[PDB]
């Protein structure tokens, strides 16, 4: 997602006194330069979405996100001449359209075309930055984009000397509010067309070069173009601040069942398209590739392929509207990116296993791995925050006491759990109380008068009575009130 | 004094003459110590006549000058000078004159100051008839025999200015230009002119340094050479006309004009000197009795020289005489009235300056 | 933030003085079904301990690992009920220790001791190192300085006045300063970087609040005073629920519309990022096997707040039975799906927005898409023959070499793929039904004697088939197809020859038995 | 026959003999003198003859005798004048001739010919020569020469009084007068010499080794004469100011009979220190009279005895020394006129020889007035300066602009400003792009400035004056006419600055919505200004008129109402901006100057 914010303000209409050729307006220089950028896009970055919002006193979106660069190419030559500069509104609008279309996690590079003429005041950059920084008041400065962006400013304001007379610190500070994710580009020289072409070539090389990679599965290999380029990642800012980028080679390191993998938490979904190094179909189409076979086999069998992108990094190579392809993910870099798969550095082939863990009939599966320590919702924890829970526990223990001696073991277990929880919480008077209710239910024994039932309840009541004293007779947590024989 | 004469009869002429000179020195010193005014007896004169070849004469002159330099008392030297080398009216005067002339010339050759001063003193106390002969001998010796010897006499100026004044007196009284042979030599005239121009007071030293208590005896040298220099300057054009070389004549005329100007300046200085010591209008260094011979000589030359042919020379001579007289009674040197000047100048040829001076 | 966050270490301290022994004036009505007994009032200490136990239960369920908790009762003596080891950080062990401690003594010595002993024990306990911190320090050799050991201590007591609260605040400040000073010199004790303190004060209902509530106040850059106060009973339980919800960045869920009441689930906050105080996801009809692989951007554990209630018990039992449950955010859009992977209830977070990877290019038009004889079934067999499985026993390979099974799977895949033709027309040996024993046996790392006799029988059958001139699959004369068949078998066997001597044996047996001209 | 004929005949006869016989001619002249000692012609002739022979002694004696006997003859005075002109090869001969004369007699001729001189310069030089060669004559004629020079130099009343008299005094007359303390000079006559000495000194430096230390030496030395000062030697020009200040703090008190010593000292010394600092301050500014700078006033934040001068050290490195020299000059001028007794004396001494307003001092007197805080007297001073008189015109009007500001005129102030800018148009290239952008030095809520007169300084200042003048005119009441239109246009310069004023103006535009600035798109060549203006017309702006097309009112009025004109009225408004923004880059000062020069009719609005 690239949003090319072109300043259409009257400041861009200033002719520049070039030598030899006719007078050229800075708007027209901006025109040739984006034309170059959109060409390098349609030629070598075809899959990339882009948009072009021109900003003025108000900001307007002339062309929404599209892969059709022909529409954008003609959009440059059909431009009006609104005549006010206001950057804060433009950045707010960019945030709006990016959030509305894509969201808040996808990276969105922003190409900004300014001229070093921020403004006179009010809506001007200097007035906004000098005032909005102190307090937001729901008018938060839009420069810190709420997504991993990169603010590129094609400040075509001649040499840095020309724009240093009036305003360049404002622009360079504007970059800093993006946490340094960006670069100021100054066209050195007499504003010649070759200079701006070199400028935009520098921009292309910095931000829009395809990320070619070699996909090696064992000994089979192919040349791929991982769209989009993967963003660098940092573990933290304390122990390892150095950013990490995936290796140039993607080594398939095995395969795993798509049902066992569940839905893994990925970093970013990446397409993998083979790259040759009607001619494409007549030459590269007929030569057997490996990506086509891999994607077809993955779709037919219905599994994924773990990939090793470097030390401690690990991803996934799965298959797939009706259209399908070989998209690739990126797990969180670490020892155990998927906590229900064990340490991902501890996965071996089934051959090294004693038996076939997946089963002869393909029924058994070691995945997922049970965590070593059980959680609370799965275990039997005792919670007494609200009186409702404790009332539920006492009702359960009283009702099961009516079934005595049918469910003797369950009643004894629940009574032991309640006694242990009371001892942990020191709720000794609660233990005396539940002893009183046990005695009361003994007094309301039914006409059946089961002999062993009376003995068990009397023994339990005596146990709670002696444990309520707090002495060492039953203070032990291991005590569970063993029912009488 | 017979014992002294007897003792000298065995001593050799040169030694004995020296011994008798020393004895006379001692005697003269003793008599000066005893009496302020000494008397020159005939004994010393007889001894000196009796006893005081070319080599012997040269040795005698050299030793006499050596003794003169050795002597320190000026009075004794002057007294013995008068005793030996003054005229006595005898036949030995010619030998005395020759000896004195050679002695003075020899002393001038090496510039012996005491001899020069003594000879300056003696010429004032000598009749002019011997002073002119001494001038003849010395001028001849230093101007005609040895060329270039005039420089030897020139350095005498810085030694004995009194001797220079006495020499000028003797030469001026001698060379009256009355004859062609009496015309002063050109070199001598130039030397005299240069000496007088170097310091005008040279011809007034005798006047200043001599205490004037009585008139000079008749026939003696004048106190100052102003009369002789005036006669030279006045007679110069007539003498050179009568003699008639153009360059030497022009040089002589220029030197004579310079001499006349120097004489006028000397007369002014003499006026100042006479005013200072109170002889202004009472004593005349140019005696009025000397105008008559000069005026008569001018007249006879004017009659003889055909004034129609020598008008310029006669006019120049008359103008020079008129200027000299105008300064003379302007400076008080000549003590005469204007009537006397008119009487003596009546016979002279008419001259505008002379007539103006006469009329005043 | 990081694993060693401020909530990584939590130390509980509970009042145990005789002053904390009377009833809380909230007598209960356990008697439902003559003349019942007088209503029984649970003691304040009992209520506090049980609510703390519930806090521990929620924290354990949501965070099984990387988050430990201690427990220091504050009596005349200072007793720690469990250590920092994961094996000792158990619920039942805490229950047993609490039972062994017993109820507070009523009239032993009320004024002999105070809660300060518990506080100093806690801060002294807090400076210790957990197992995970030790592993981090060991792995970060010569740089084990960026390991924030920040913890958090929670106290339950009945303070008589706010003056005692301030005195305790100053005492804990001083003692943590002393502990940090002592840990500076020592090596096996980390200095506390951030020790948040909460000093919940309880009292029986019907009594005045002797201590007023206080907001955050940092008496030191290492402390945060957030003393709360509330009446005993259910109020304390709700206060602790709010505390745990706001401690580890949790969230609430109110799953409704369950066929037979509503239920409440607590889970990590990040599961609600799609929506951007309890969300009300509605149950949706569970389809048996419609789709198998969803696009899940999160897997967050859950813990019901009323685990023993009938609705929560029914839902948990149904999930643990094996079947998943699909929810829906309030035209409908599929959303979070519950599941139970071995006994751990995970609340997934699906992605309902438009996928940016929509309308991908047809595989029939990409590279290698114009060929329709791919060995799809053969590759399916290959996949099913290399499926993965966990191994709890780490074996030794040769000598002291505990091999990782992942490298074992990698090398097995490499061995299988040494000669794998891709399309049907490319190969003829694999298409032949006689060679299947070889195709399944020779690939093994170490062929057994039975493998040897099977391979010998197979080559004998191949020789017999050649003798009979049987029509082989087309996959160009009979002699030509025979020759290319022997070529294929020879190429296959020589590739795996180095794996074992038996492979060289069958290789030279084939060489002897081959009909080479 | 008369004796005159005889004398003439004798002289002629002697004259003819000079080329032939010098001795004979001299003898004839001596005879003529002896006959007629009272004849002057003979003495003159023989003196000339002796002089022609280069004989020093005789010619000198004859000249002395002839002067003693015949002084009335003009040729005697001519010969004496020639000899003394040589004294002031043949020069050496004439100098040697003068030596032979007796010293007292030499003083006699020198005195009488000095009295014979009419010109003050020549007489002063002659008497100074006599004074130097005769140190005994300092007592009697050192006073006379000083008084004569003083009076005849004060009578001159030159516009810049400078004659070669006080230089002569300080070089020769003053040292020999002060060292020879035997000279008796009245206290009043002492003050006359200061009148002479100060007069020449101030003007000579206004046009030679060091007059300033020379005249300061005069003051101390002439003070040492009887009772003035007795202070130290090489003292600073500022220490004596306070010392004289402390003098009058005691002197302005009780006086009994004259107080002439202290009162005249506090007048003359303060005037000297006032004039000494006057040169230093005035010469520092407006140089090359023997880039110029002009003192200006507060423009400060156009968007916002104890006065201080702000000078940028870049244009003047030694601004610190000048500022103090200016400060104590103002104080010295103030003390000279604060005391009533000193004030009348100060006026009298000034009117004696100040004469012309002294253009250099005309810059000076124009400066404190503004510093003081009074302006109308300055206006007359600038009027006088203008009558006295490129870049020279620049100094006047911008001084008028600051002075016409005068805290609330706002009509002649602007009128002077755009009149000044007509001569301002040097800047084909302005001053570059950014030459050390104004420093962030914030004055403590403060002012008066001092700038050069070369575009880069005055041009921002004059526009700043227009900015404030229109700002107060167009920010109250109503009727946002070309008043607000001009100030927005004037706001174009230094764009990063006027944003608050620009924001205020557009807010006022929204309230009114009747912005009529027909000549708007001829001056606003600024992107940010045009960008803000178009924003109004889009959503809800005040439907800006902006009749930005010539001859549009006549088209609307003289044509019948038709429906085919609304489209054109809307479109050309946008078409105008597109043409206007096409200008974009340009010399803003050039455009701003163009706006001001064509819009001389702005003064109609400025009358408010």
């Amino acid at each position: 997602p690239t949003v090319v914010v072109m300043d259409v303000s009257l400041s861009m209409t200033r002719p520049v006194s070039i030598e030899g050729s006719e007078e050229y307006q800075r708007k027209h220089l901006a025109a040739h330069g984006l034309t170059m950028l959109f060409e390098h896009m349609a030629t070598n970055y075809k899959l990339e979405f882009t948009a072009l919002v021109v900003f003025s006193s108000l900001w307007e979106l002339m062309v929404p996100f599209t892969r059709d660069y022909n529409t954008l190419q003609e959009a440059l030559s059909n431009m009006d001449d609104y005549d006010k500069t206001c950057l804060e509104s433009a950045l707010v609008g960019v945030c709006n359209i990016v959030q509305q279309e894509w969201g808040g996690a996808i990276p969105c590079q922003v190409v900004l075309v300014t001229d070093g003429c921020l403004g006179i005041g009010r809506g001007s950059l200097r007035h906004s930055l000098a005032t909005q920084n102190q307090r937001s008041e729901s008018n938060r400065f839009p420069l810190p984009f709420p997504f991993p962006s990169k603010l590129y400013i094609m400040c075509m304001a001649n040499l840095e000397e020309l724009q240093s007379t009036d305003s360049l610190e404002c622009l360079e500070r504007l970059i800093d509010l993006n946490n340094g994710e960006g670069q100021i580009f100054t066209i050195d020289g007499p504003l010649c067309l070759k200079n701006v072409q070199s400028m935009f070539g520098k921009l292309i090389d910095l931000a829009y070069t395809p990320f070619h990679a070699v996909l090696k599965c064992g000994h089979l290999t192919a040349d791929v173009q991982v769209f989009p380029r993967p963003e660098p990642f940092v573990v933290d800012e304390e122990i390892d601040p150095i950013p990490k980028v995936i290796n140039t080679d993607l080594e398939i390191v095995g395969f795993i069942d798509i049902a066992d993998i569940s839905s893994p938490p990925v970093l970013s979904r990446h397409l993998v398209l083979p790259i040759a190094l009607n001619s494409a179909n007549q030459i590269a189409g007929k030569i057997p590739n490996f990506c086509v076979l891999l994607h077809g086999s993955l779709k037919v069998e219905g599994m994924v392929a773990i990939v090793q992108l470097g030390p401690e990094w690990h991803g996934m190579l799965y298959s797939q509207k009706k259209k399908s392809n070989l998209m690739m993910s990126l797990f969180e870099p670490g020892p155990e990116p998927l906590p229900w798969l064990g340490k991902m550095a501890q996965l071996g082939p089934i051959s090294d296993a004693k038996e076939n863990p997946y089963g002869e009939d393909d029924n058994k599966s070691p995945f997922p791995l049970q965590p070593k320590n059980k959680r609370s919702y799965a275990q039997n924890v005792t919670v007494w925050i609200k009186p409702s829970g404790l009332q539920t526990d006492v009702q359960k223990i009283l009702r099961n006491a009516r079934k005595l001696p049918e469910k003797t073991q369950t009643f004894y277990k629940e009574l032991n759990r309640l006694r242990k929880a009371a001892l942990a919480f020191g709720f000794l008077d609660l233990l005396k109380g539940v002893a009183d209710m046990l005695e009361r239910e003994c007094t309301l024994l039914p006409e059946t008068a089961h002999p062993d039932a009376a003995f068990q309840l009397t023994h339990a009541a005596q146990q709670l009575k002696l444990a309520s004293t707090g002495t060492s007779e039953y203070a032990a947590y291991d005590q569970n009130i063993t029912p009488l024989h | 004094m017979s014992d002294i004469r007897h003792s000298l009869l065995r001593r050799d002429a040169l030694s004995a003459a020296k011994e008798v000179l020393y004895h006379l020195d001692i005697y003269f010193s003793s008599q000066l110590q005893s009496a302020p005014l000494p008397i020159v007896d005939k004994g010393p004169v007889e001894l000196l006549e009796e006893f005081v070849n070319s080599l012997q004469e040269l040795q005698l002159l050299e030793i006499m000058c050596n003794y003169f330099q050795e002597q320190t008392k000026d009075s004794v030297r002057q007294i013995i000078f008068s005793s030996l080398f003054s005229p006595q009216g005898n036949k030995a005067d010619d030998s005395r004159m020759s000896l004195l002339g050679k002695l003075v010339s020899m002393a001038v050759a090496v510039c012996r100051i005491p001899v020069l001063e003594c000879a300056a003193s003696w010429l004032q106390r000598t009749p002019v008839v011997y002073c002119v002969r001494l001038a003849k001998a010395l001028v001849d010796d230093y101007c005609c025999l040895v060329p270039g010897s005039i420089q030897t006499l020139k350095q005498i100026f810085s030694a004995s200015p009194r001797f220079c004044c006495q020499f000028i007196t003797s030469v001026t009284a001698l060379y009256d230009l009355s004859s062609d042979d009496l015309i002063p030599p050109m070199d001598l005239l130039e030397m005299i002119v240069t000496w007088i121009f170097e310091d005008p007071r040279l011809i007034l030293i005798t006047f200043l340094n001599t205490p004037i208590a009585a008139n000079l005896p008749i026939g003696f040298l004048e106190l100052t050479p102003l009369v002789g220099l005036i006669r030279w300057c006045v007679k110069a054009p007539l003498a050179y006309k009568r003699k008639k070389g153009v360059g030497m004549d022009r040089d002589s005329h220029l030197l004579y004009s310079k001499l006349h100007l120097s004489v006028l300046q000397v007369l002014m200085t003499l006026q100042l000197h006479l005013t200072e010591k109170n002889l202004y209008g009472r004593l005349g260094l140019i005696l009025f009795d000397h105008m008559v011979p000069l005026v008569e000589e001018i007249n006879r030359l004017a009659d003889e020289l055909n004034p129609l042919n020598a008008s310029q020379e006669i006019e120049l001579s008359l103008d020079r005489l008129a200027q000299a007289l105008q300064v003379a009674m302007a400076s008080g040197a000549l003590l005469c009235t204007r009537d006397d000047l008119r009487t003596l100048c009546s016979r002279l040829p008419h001259n505008n300056l002379l007539q103006l001076v006469i009329s005043g | 933030m990081k694993i060693f966050s401020e909530s990584h270490k939590t130390v509980f301290v509970v009042d145990h003085c005789p002053y904390m022994a009377e009833s809380c004036r909230q007598h209960v009505e356990f008697d439902m079904l003559i003349i019942p007994l007088a209503p029984i009032s649970k003691s304040l200490w009992t209520c506090s301990v049980e609510s703390s136990m519930e806090y521990c239960r929620i924290m354990y369920d949501i965070f099984p690992f990387k988050k430990l908790v201690n427990f220091i009762v504050s009596d005349s003596g200072a007793h720690v009920l469990n250590s920092w080891t994961q094996e000792d950080q158990n619920l039942q062990e805490l229950m047993a220790a609490l039972a062994a401690v017993g109820p507070p003594n009523p009239r032993a010595d009320p004024e002999c001791c105070s809660i300060l002993h518990g506080l100093v024990a806690a801060v002294e306990t807090l400076c210790k190192i957990t197992e995970y911190q030790h592993e981090a320090r060991t792995l970060l050799m010569e740089n084990a300085e960026r390991v924030g050991n920040r913890g958090r201590i929670i106290c339950i007591t009945n303070a008589k006045s706010d003056s005692h609260v301030r005195m305790l605040e100053d005492c804990v400040q001083e003692t943590i300063h002393e502990h940090n000073k002592l840990a500076a010199n020592s090596d096996h004790l980390m200095q506390i970087q951030k020790c948040e303190l909460v000093l919940i004060h309880t009292y029986p209902v019907g009594e005045d609040s002797l201590v007023s509530d206080r907001s955050k106040k940092e008496l030191s850059p290492v402390l945060t005073s957030e003393v709360h106060s509330v009446r005993a009973g259910r109020h304390l339980a709700t206060k602790l629920n709010i505390l745990v919800q706001q401690h580890f960045d949790l969230a609430s869920t109110t799953i409704t519309n369950i066929p037979m009441y509503d239920v409440e689930l607590l889970h990590h906050k990040d599961a609600h990022v799609d929506f951007l105080e309890t969300i009300t996801l509605k149950w949706c009809t569970p389809r048996t096997n419609n789709i198998e692989l969803h696009y899940c951007t999160g897997a967050y554990r859950i813990s019901p707040v009323d685990v023993n209630s009938r609705p929560s018990s029914c839902l948990t039992n149904f999930l643990l039975n094996g079947r998943s449950v699909l929810l829906e955010q309030p035209s409908k859009v599929i959303s979070h799906m519950l599941s139970s992977h071995g006994g751990e209830i995970f609340l997934h977070v699906l992605s309902s927005s438009r996928s940016i990877l929509e309308d991908p290019p047809s595989i029939s038009e990409g590279c290698g898409g114009r060929v329709t004889d791919y060995r799809i079934t053969d590759f399916g067999e290959f996949m099913r023959e290399n499926r993965l499985t966990p191994f709890l026993d780490p074996r030794y390979k040769i000598d002291g070499s505990l091999e990782v099974p992942l490298e074992r799977a990698k090398d097995q895949l490499e061995k299988h793929t040494r000669y794998w033709p891709m399309i049907i027309s490319q190969t003829t040996i694999f298409n032949m039904q006689a060679v299947v024993p070889l195709a399944s046996v020779i690939v093994k790392e170490s062929l057994t004697e039975e493998d040897v006799l099977n391979c010998q029988k197979t080559i004998y059958n191949l020789v017999d088939m050649e003798r009979k001139n049987d029509p082989l699959p087309i996959s160009p004369k009979r002699d030509e197809q025979y020759r290319i068949m022997w070529n294929e078998l020879e190429t296959l066997v020589r590739a795996h020859i180095n794996n074992s001597e038996k492979h060289q044996r069958v290789l030279e047996c084939l060489m002897a038995c081959r009909s080479k001209p | 026959m008369s004796a005159q004929g005889d004398c003439e005949f004798l002289v002629q006869r002697a004259r003819e003999l000079v080329p032939q016989d010098l001795w004979a001619a001299k003898a004839w002249l001596i005879t003529a003198r002896s006959l007629y000692p009272a004849d002057f012609n003979i003495q003159y002739e023989m003196y000339t003859i002796e002089r022609n022979a280069e004989r020093t002694a005789t010619a000198g004696r004859l000249l002395y005798d002839m002067f003693v006997n015949f002084p009335d003859q003009p040729v005697v005075w001519r010969e004496i004048s020639i000899i003394t002109s040589a004294l002031r090869k043949q020069t050496q001969f004439l100098r040697s001739l003068f030596e032979t004369l007796p010293g007292r007699v030499q003083c006699e001729m020198l005195l009488k010919v000095t009295e014979q001189c009419f010109n003050t310069l020549e007489r002063s030089e002659m008497l100074l020569l006599l004074l130097r060669r005769f140190p005994e004559t300092v007592v009697q004629h050192g006073v006379g020469l000083g008084e004569a020079l003083l009076e005849a130099e004060t009578i001159e009343e030159q516009e810049s009084p400078v004659n070669c008299f006080r230089k002569l005094f300080v070089c020769d007359v003053l040292p020999l007068i002060i060292n020879n303390h035997d000279v008796r000079l009245p206290a009043n006559l002492l003050y006359k010499y200061l009148n002479k000495a100060a007069e020449f000194y101030i003007n000579y430096v206004t046009r030679i080794v060091d007059p300033w230390e020379r005249l300061f030496k005069i003051l101390n030395v002439v003070g040492m004469r009887c009772e003035w000062q007795m202070d130290k030697g090489r003292r600073s020009y500022g220490d004596i100011l306070h010392r004289m200040k402390d003098l009058c703090r005691y002197m302005n008190n009780f006086d009994s009979e004259a107080h002439a010593k202290y009162k005249n000292q506090v007048v003359y010394s303060t005037m000297l220190v006032f004039f000494k600092n006057a040169f230093q301050y005035v010469n520092s500014i407006q140089p090359s009279l023997f880039v110029p700078l002009v003192l200006l006033e507060d423009v400060s934040n156009v968007y916002g005895r104890n006065r201080h001068i702000v000078v940028n050290k870049a244009e003047l490195a030694n601004s610190t020394e000048v500022l103090e020299s200016f400060k104590l000059a103002r104080e010295s001028w103030e003390l000279l006129y604060s005391l009533e007794f000193l004030d009348k004396e100060f006026t009298r001494i000034c009117l004696a020889w100040k004469t012309d307003t002294w253009l250099w001092l005309r810059i000076f007197l124009t400066d404190m007035i503004i510093y003081q805080g009074q302006y109308k007297k300055a206006i007359a001073s600038l009027h006088h300066l203008a009558a006295l008189q490129t870049l020279e015109h620049q100094r006047a009007l911008i001084q008028l602009a600051t002075c016409h500001f005068a805290l609330g005129e706002y009509r002649m102030t602007c009128e002077k400003v755009l009149d000044l800018m007509c001569y301002m148009v040097l800047p084909i290239q302005d001053g570059g792009k950014s030459q050390e952008e104004p420093s962030k030095v914030k004055p403590k809520f403060r002012d008066l400035k001092l700038l050069p007169c070369t575009s880069k300084a005055i041009m921002p200042y004059c526009l700043h004056l227009m900015l404030a003048c229109f700002k107060l005119r167009a920010f109250t009441d109503n009727r946002d006419d070309m008043a607000l239109g001009h100030v927005i246009v004037l706001l174009q310069q230094e764009w990063p600055r006027g944003e608050n004023l620009f924001l205020k103006a557009v807010n006022k535009i929204c309230q009114q919505g009747n912005f009529q600035y027909e000549n708007f798109f001829n001056y606003v060549t600024n992107i940010d200004m045009l960008e803000e203006f178009a924003y109004l017309r889009t959503q809800e702006g005040g439907k800006i008129h902006l009749e930005l097309l010539p001859n549009q009112g006549m088209l609307i009025k003289h044509h019948t109402v038709t429906r085919g004109i609304t489209k054109g009225v809307k479109e050309d408004f946008r078409l105008a901006m597109e043409r206007q923004v096409s200008r974009c880059g340009e010399n803003l000062m050039v455009v701003l100057h163009r706006f001001c020069i064509n819009e001389k009719i702005l003064l109609l609005q400025t009358l408010t």
